[PDB]
């Protein structure tokens, strides 16, 4: 039995501009079990339409998963990803910085 | 395309 | 699958030959059924590596290449009358598909032919009467156009384990008649030597 | 060049809370183009590309009846692993399985192979001759014994040479402006100051495919691949990949430092500088 | 269980009637296959599972047949509205115990009859002759013969029973029976079957002989309107005792 604790990024599809159609992602992979919770926030609480891929994983077994969902940046405006999972004590919160 | 499978382990 | 034409006819403790092709080149597992008369196909060997493969008398042979199987049947007994079943599939979970069979019969060697025409008496009413052609070797065989009252059956094949005596006997009757007894097989070619009492 | 096509298995036990979980999904190269999912309503092989759908009834409902074969063995497999490392009933556990194979550039077959975990360790697989296995410990050979026996290497061994390949050779020909594809990376450099001192060097690499690609740094003609921030090649969302590699660096010496990078649809491999 | 097991052995339906023809196969196979085989041919595939699922339906004849296997055990093969041509003897099979592949192991089977009017089902008339006074003096061995006559459909299971046991050593049965009359298409038949034994064994008056004849017709549930008996499953025998 092995776990391993989920690595996470925060980013947009295309290059962040302010009031223009995009696509945020969270991209939380190299975790195991498969079983993870994942929410995009919006200045603290969560999104609700939020469609994510399918179930995979990588040559050591670790699983991957997209979860996104279309925005409009700002200039005021934050975006962040909550993760929960089996190895973290608390749920992690990874603000979307625009240039990472 | 899958292989047809059902043997176990 | 298709299998060869039926029936086939071998003479006892002769060679007997039995092949089937197959079109799927892909197939893995090959087998050979044996089906008695109303009975359930019953396997005999199994096969997958190209080649032969014995045992006891039975010996399969398949060539993957050429596509076909084969099954030789070796000093060959009357138990080996039956049909005999190719069967393949292209692996486990599979179809499970089957040639159409091959009728084997066996011609069982009689060394004292003595052929008779017995009479028998029914226990319950003395009215009913059937006539047994018994004791004769395979050369001969029956035939049935005689009448519409008339019935007469086929060959039959009895083993009498114990005293190791095969026997081919046939049974004719008719329902209501002055039937004769004497002349109730006269239209299949008997021996010339029938025992008459 | 090279391509390939494979086929991941997850299925996880949830006792008392009905059946196992089970999700499959297949790829050619970094594209996926079928899933399975038993919690889903239409309990169907799904398409997840769009030059796949052209295919008719008779493999949407072959895949399905496979796909369903798959789930209810791996069913088995974790009430069969359950006893072999002799766990409670309980208890969740993973089933973990992939299989594929590769071709070069002339679609040939490369190699192939066929590899199961449990727990996110390695259980058992198949060597690269296709013909022997690999067993992790006492349960997964007993595993080997049982498979040795029946022979289900010489059947997978006949699908990853003949079918596997075959099949992949069909999807690249009906997938030629999406697998057969290469896209190349948008780069660009971006300066952060981190202090008086200190100053970050990232190096962008946008929309591409496929994802294999290598950003390294390089301070005046040598390397220096210490000290650079790399982070995992991450999907985009709509086929194509991203990734960076940043460095820090004194300020006012940006443009001694340059950021090599090399892409299978860039002709030569790009050279980016500060301004 | 042990083997493959399906029921009924033997089925007479009116034209018309659904049929459920059942299945179990062997504990823990994971396959499981149906087939039809005509007189004298080999066995016609119609479908198979894999656990629970029914795989391919190209092979039933038509959408009155239909196949469910619900629990991944035990199979259930529905005719609907059964037709004459529908009658054959439906075999099923198992293989695959625990997903390795093996041989198909098959079940005794189930004898569809599909009839047109119940009133021409008919069970056999047995009857035993005895023993020729040439064949003692001139052989040295005696034969009896049996003789079940006048059953509709070929529904029977002849055995001889010397003593209270059933015996297969000097017995011999025909394959199959004869129409007593050929012209007509429900016509019945007639079976006969030959016990050899010595001269001795018969001219003993302490042993008995019996010629017994399973019968499968009509089940319980069918109903009968006529004024003779009901054609029912049943075993008819007929017997003679040695004499010197």
């Amino acid at each position: 039995m092995i776990q391993r604790t989920p690595k996470i990024q925060v980013y947009s599809r295309h290059p962040a501009e302010n009031g223009k159609s995009n696509f945020l992602n969270c991209y939380v992979s190299g975790f195991h079990p498969s079983d993870i919770e994942v929410d995009l926030l919006k200045n603290g609480e969560r999104i609700e339409k939020v469609e994510h891929s399918d179930l995979s994983f990588s040559k050591d077994w670790s699983f991957y998963l997209l979860y996104y969902t279309e925005f409009t940046p700002t200039e005021k405006d934050e975006y962040a990803c909550r993760v929960n999972h089996v190895t973290l004590s608390q749920p992690k919160i990874v603000k979307w910085d625009r240039d990472m | 395309s899958l292989l047809m499978w059902i043997t176990q382990v | 699958v298709e299998q060869n034409s039926g029936p086939l006819s071998v003479p006892e403790g002769a060679i007997a030959s039995l092949n089937c092709t197959y079109s799927d080149r892909g197939s893995q597992s090959f087998f050979w059924y044996r089906q008695y008369s109303g009975k359930s196909p019953e396997l005999i060997m199994f096969i997958y590596s190209n080649g032969d493969k014995e045992d006891g008398r039975f010996t399969a042979q398949l060539n993957k290449a050429s596509q076909y199987v084969s099954l030789l049947i070796r000093d060959s007994q009357p138990s080996d009358s039956a049909t005999y079943l190719c069967a393949l599939t292209r692996g486990p979970g599979n179809q499970f598909y089957f040639g159409t069979g091959t009728s084997l019969t066996v011609i069982p060697n009689i060394q004292n032919p003595d052929p008779a025409v017995y009479q028998l008496r029914d226990s319950k009413s003395s009215d009913k009467s059937v006539c047994l052609f018994t004791d004769f070797d395979s050369q001969t065989n029956v035939s049935q156009s005689k009448d519409s009252d008339v019935y007469i059956t086929d060959k039959c094949v009895l083993d009498m384990r114990s005293m190791d005596f095969k026997s081919n006997s046939a049974v004719a009757w008719s329902n209501k008649s002055d039937f004769a007894c004497a002349n109730a097989f006269n239209n299949s070619i008997i021996p010339e030597d029938t025992f008459f009492p | 060049g090279s391509h390939s096509m494979r086929y991941f298995f997850t299925s996880v036990s949830r006792p008392g809370r009905g059946e196992p979980r089970f999700i499959a999904v297949g790829y050619v190269d970094d594209t996926q183009f079928v899933r399975f999912d038993s919690d889903a309503a239409s309990q169907r092989m799904e398409p997840r590309a769009p030059w796949i759908e052209q295919e008719g009834p008779e493999y949407w409902d072959g895949e399905t009846r496979k796909v369903k074969a798959h789930s209810q063995t791996h069913r088995v497999d974790l009430g069969t692993l359950r006893g072999y490392y002799n766990q409670s009933e309980a208890g969740s556990h993973t089933v973990q399985r992939m299989y594929g194979c590769d071709v070069g550039s002339d679609w040939r077959f490369l190699r192939g192979y066929h590899q199961y975990a449990y727990d996110g360790k390695d259980y058992i697989a198949l060597k690269e001759d296709l013909r022997s296995w690999t067993a992790a410990d006492m349960a997964a050979q007993t595993t080997k014994h049982k498979w040795e026996a029946a022979h289900v290497a010489e059947q997978l061994r006949a699908y990853l040479e003949g079918t596997c390949v075959e099949w992949l050779r069909r999807y690249l020909e009906n997938g030629k402006e999406t697998l057969q594809r290469t896209d190349a990376p948008k780069t660009h450099m971006t300066h952060h100051a981190v202090s008086d001192h200190e100053a970050t060097l990232r190096c962008w690499a946008l929309s591409f495919y496929p994802a294999e690609i290598t950003l390294t740094w390089q301070r005046d003609g040598e390397d220096q691949t210490q000290d650079t921030e790399l982070v995992e090649t991450r999907p985009a969302g709509d086929g194509t990949f991203q990734k960076w590699a940043a460095v820090v660096v004194p300020s006012g010496q940006e443009q001694r430092y340059t950021c090599h990078v090399q892409h299978e649809g860039l002709p030569k491999p790009l050279t980016l500088r500060w301004e | 269980g042990a083997g493959v097991s399906q029921s009924p052995r033997y089925k007479v339906t009116k034209r018309g009637q659904d049929v459920a023809l059942r299945c179990d196969p062997i504990s823990g196979h994971v396959s499981l296959y149906w087939y039809r085989q005509a007189l004298g041919q080999g066995p016609e595939f119609l479908t198979y599972f894999n656990y629970e699922a029914q795989q391919d339906k190209s092979g039933l004849p038509n959408d009155r047949f239909s196949a469910e296997r619900p629990e991944g055990s035990i199979s259930t093969l529905t005719i609907q509205r059964t037709e004459q041509r529908d009658s054959a003897m439906y075999r099923c099979a198992s293989s695959s115990p625990g997903g390795v592949s093996t041989e198909a192991f098959f079940g005794q089977g189930t004898r569809l009859t599909v009839v047109e009017d119940l009133n021409k089902v008919f069970p056999p008339e047995v009857a035993v002759f005895e023993p020729s006074e040439a064949e003692i003096s001139h052989t040295q061995k005696a034969t009896l013969v049996c003789l079940a006559t006048g059953f509709y459909p070929d529904h029977v299971e002849l055995s001889w029973w010397v003593n209270g046991k059933e015996v297969h050593s000097g017995v011999c049965t025909d394959p199959q029976p004869l129409k007593e009359q050929p012209a007509l298409n429900d016509s019945r038949y007639a079976l006969s079957s030959r016990l050899r034994v010595s001269a001795t064994f018969w001219q003993d008056p302490r042993n008995h002989f019996r010629c017994q004849v399973q019968f499968y017709g009509l089940s319980e549930n069918d109903e009968w309107t006529q004024d003779r008996a009901k054609p029912v499953t049943q075993i008819v025998s007929a017997e003679a005792w040695g004499r010197a």
